[PDB]
RNA sequence: GGGGAAACUCACGAGCGCAAGACAGAGAAGGGAUUGACAGAUUGAGAGCUCUUUCUUGAUUCUUUGGGUGGUGGUGCAUGGCCG
């Protein structure tokens, strides 16, 4: 355990440490309001979803990334 | 003659030619089942059985492999082109052999697929081809840092005696995943 | 140390002919079917796996190269003229089937 | 024109003689290529700064027994060896120019008239 | 068990003989006169000699091919250690 | 015997080299420090796993801002990682190491 | 220059030999002229046709 | 290839109307040499860089009356014009890219073929 | 630990040599990248190792910026396999 730099104990140092990582910025907006749960509606409770397996669902996160809906769209 | 050589020197001589072959082999020809090599020797030639699942990529692509093959044995032991034939051969039941079953799972494990799911999609293979029960173990990280060690059972198993040398199939891989080797044994016993 | 030209053209000529080769890892030893030193074999063929024409596989003590498409166009290239009619021994489609009952 | 079958049968040569190892590229290359009668003909750049360069290769030439032929520019004789810096579009852009060049020997898919063509560019 | 000491240097670091080039300085070999004759002004090798020159060090006459190398008689030698020694002198300076 | 070597580790701005004077428990002991001032530290939870730390050992301590009187035991010094430091003349050369 | 390479004689003893396999030195099984260490012949013997009946 | 004929005639007629005074050279030249509709044709570089530049060109160009034509490479507008910086070797180094050259008038050695070759690559 | 080590083995120690630093980008190179080596010193050593000395050699590439090979170096409390 020869791995040491900073002081422990410090009171920023992990805050200070990471790096800062801008947001993306989003082309056009998410649209506030009814629309949004309109939107939420058909990705999840609209009947194509309903008509599938309700055991075989697929869950609202599964993907974080872009790859997977691509081969969700697929 | 070529050269007056110890029958007991040439003999293991053989069977160091045969095992440094089948090395080759299972090394070279990963993606095909592969499972046995039979070495016929005529003063004449040389004729090699691959006893294997996928005949068809051990041929490749009108010969790519085949070729391949032949010519590595070729610049490797020095031989003439009418001194070294080489044949596949197919093995007509795919469950019976352990080889090719253990490749299966390195490969299903391979595309992140569950253990136990994977394990009982080799198994019921397994026995649809009628072998009296199998096993699987497979040894390694696969939870956590900290190793574990699983096994699968399905029908009909021995493993002590002389019967075990006869009935009972075993093969080994070593599969590779970030985390480091993990390995996997199938056992089938064979029918009758 | 030094690749000769002629023992560059000669190992490149050897490999698009056949479209294999093979090494022992001994640096000390010669490449038996061609008569080469082996280091610079080693050398030849390392930079060429490294960029990509060559495909290795490895069995007690021996390095087995096999080539790949992008071989014939790099061999093409740097032998030149020459090589505008072959097409290497692993290249050449086997026109009977070994797969027997 | 330079006669685009004198510049395109010089390039076939050049390369040629080149993939082959019986090409020989520069002026102390050339003048022991010259002198050892090992050179069957020789590339002299016209245009480049020593007199001396020009003047011993062209007398060396004519010294024991040699051909030689003139190019107007060095650029083309880096081109012709394939000394070239190319860039990832396939446009060649940097060149180092070549002074003399001597050919050993000659390789086999040299065609006659293509010789019969070269023998005639050879004076001196 | 034990771990490899951090490095200890003993003797003073030593440097390499680069490879000294004279730019076109093949054209020392050869001179010409009015008639365009072709006259060569180093030594050539007995065996190697068409188009190798041998080298003139002081004392000897080296080749880079076959390396022959022929001792000259003592008083040239002397003659030309003196002078280049009285040249360095100056150059260095 | 000892574990893998590896560099000396210095006093980085922030810490002080120090000699444990008393065992107090809880991972708690009183050190000397060559600050010239006593604190009583707390030990790492990296040394509470890996190195077991005695008296009159000389250990490296990471201090703190707002209370000077605590500090946290860093690392403990192998008594040739000390031997060393004397030599390199970080710490005073009398100063006593047992075995 | 590097003439001076591996130029200790390695004739005899350890140094003469290896696994055909594993490369190792040590332990090498050289009984048949087979030329393979304890733990590769271990391996390999079904492969080579040893059989342990005892 | 680039059709050697169009580069050909595209460099001896940026050549002749530079050794006659009606070329014309710079963004604020070819500007008001098109907006007067003295341009009779313009030649625009490719690669460059502010959108406006070639926007701006073209849409002048269609804008008043304007054929144009499409050079890929701005070096090459710097060599026809004979802007480059030469060698004493006779070789051209330094070159300094050009972006919009506006052709006021035609030199009469232009010949009527040439001309008729020209029209062609005139679109837009 | 096939662990009977004179070299080798061999990881340890003292002193010396090579690159087998690929591959990519930048610059340098054919009017020269680089290799080699008599001989005198030098060295334990006909190691061209170094230094003086030049002659050879002819892209096999050199300087940076990245980065791979290689490692009987660590970790069996990261692991396979094997074995108690
Ligand atoms: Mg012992
Ligand atoms: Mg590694
Ligand atoms: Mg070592
Ligand atoms: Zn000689
Ligand atoms: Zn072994």
């Amino acid at each position: 355990m020869g791995r040491m730099h900073g002081t422990l104990a410090k009171a920023g140092k992990v805050r200070k440490q990471t790096p800062k990582v801008e947001k993306k910025d989003k082309p056009r907006k998410t649209p506030k309001g009814r629309s949004y749960k309109r939107i939420l509606y058909n990705r999840r409770y609209a009947p194509h979803i309903l008509a599938t397996d309700p055991k075989k669902r697929k869950s609202p996160n599964w993907h974080a990334g872009k790859k997977e809906k691509m081969d969700a769209a697929a | 003659t070529t050269r007056a050589i110890n029958k007991k020197k040439k003999f293991v001589a053989d069977g160091v030619f045969n095992a440094e072959l089948h090395s080759f082999f299972s090394k070279s020809l990963q993606d095909a089942g592969y499972a046995g090599i039979e070495v016929r020797r005529t003063p004449t030639k040389t004729e090699i059985r691959i006893k294997a699942t996928k005949p068809q990529q051990v041929i490749g692509v009108e010969g790519k492999k085949h070729k391949e093959l032949t010519q590595f044995l070729q610049k490797r032991f020095g031989y003439s082109d009418d001194q070294i034939q080489i044949w596949a051969e197919p093995i007509k039941f795919k469950g019976l052999c352990a080889s090719a079953q253990v490749e299966a799972m390195n490969y299903k494990l391979l595309k992140d697929v569950p253990v136990r799911l994977a394990a009982n999609y080799i198994i019921k293979s397994v026995i649809q081809d009628g072998a009296k029960g199998c096993e699987i173990i497979i040894s390694g990280k696969l939870k956590q840092q900290r190793a574990k060690t699983m096994k699968f059972k399905q029908g009909y198993m021995i493993c002590t005696g002389q019967p075990k040398n006869d009935y009972i199939d075993v093969a080994v891989r070593h599969v590779f995943f970030k985390q480091g080797i993990m390995g996997v044994k199938v056992k089938i016993m064979l029918p009758y | 140390v030094h690749v000769l030209k002629a023992t560059k053209i000669r190992i490149y000529k050897q490999l698009l002919q056949d479209g294999v080769f093979v090494l022992k890892k001994d640096f000390e030893g010669h490449h038996e079917e061609t008569g080469v030193p082996n280091l610079h074999c080693y050398i030849l063929v390392r930079s060429l796996k490294d960029r990509g024409f060559l495909e290795e596989i490895f069995n007690w003590g021996f390095t087995y190269y096999y080539l790949n498409k992008e071989g014939c166009e790099y061999l093409k290239t740097k032998l030149g003229i020459s090589a505008d009619n072959v097409i290497p021994k692993t290249f050449k489609a086997s026109n009977v089937n070994f797969i027997s009952k | 024109d330079q006669n685009q079958q004198l510049n395109e049968v010089l390039a076939k040569v050049i390369k040629s003689s080149n993939c082959q190892d019986a090409i020989s590229k520069g002026l102390h290359e050339v003048l022991r290529t010259i002198e050892a009668k090992q050179a069957l003909f020789v590339c002299v750049a016209e245009d480049c700064d020593q007199g001396n360069y020009v003047k011993l290769v062209k007398a060396l030439c004519a010294k024991n027994e040699i051909k030689y032929v003139s190019v107007p520019k060095r650029a083309s004789l880096g081109e012709y060896l394939g000394h070239f810096t190319a860039n990832a579009k396939g446009e060649i852009k940097k060149v180092k120019g070549c002074s003399s060049l001597a050919i050993r020997k000659y390789a086999p898919e040299i065609t006659e008239d293509e010789k019969k063509i070269i023998e005639g560019a050879l004076k001196a | 068990k034990k771990k490899k000491k951090k490095k200890s240097y003993t003797t003073k670091k030593k440097t390499k003989h680069r490879h000294v080039h004279t730019k076109l300085g093949a054209l020392a070999f050869y001179k010409l006169e009015n008639n365009g004759k072709v006259s060569l002004q180093q030594k050539g090798c007995p065996k190697c000699g068409p188009g190798i020159f041998m080298a003139k060090h002081y004392d000897r006459h080296y080749c880079g091919k076959c390396h022959l190398t022929l001792k000259i008689d003592a008083e040239t030698a002397k003659k030309n250690l003196e002078e280049l020694k009285k040249k360095q002198d100056a150059k260095k300076s | 015997e000892n574990e893998t070597k590896r560099e000396l580790v210095f006093k980085e701005e922030g810490m002080e080299y120090a000699q444990v004077i008393k065992m107090l428990g809880n991972g708690r002991l009183e050190v000397f420090c060559f600050d010239g001032k006593r604190r009583i530290g707390h030990i790492c939870g990296r040394l509470k796993k890996k190195v077991w730390i005695s008296m009159d050992d000389i250990v490296l301590v990471g201090l703190r801002d707002f209370q000077d009187d605590k500090c946290d035991i860093l690392l403990k010094y192998l008594p040739d990682e000390v031997r060393n430091l004397k030599q390199y003349g970080e710490i005073d050369e009398n100063i006593k190491i047992n075995d | 220059p590097n003439k001076l390479w591996r130029t200790h004689p390695r004739n005899y003893g350890k140094d003469s030999k290896e696994c055909r396999v594993c490369g190792a030195r040590q332990g090498l099984i050289t009984k048949y002229e087979m030329m393979t260490c304890r733990r590769c012949f271990r391996e390999q013997a079904p492969h080579i046709g040893f059989v342990k009946y005892r």
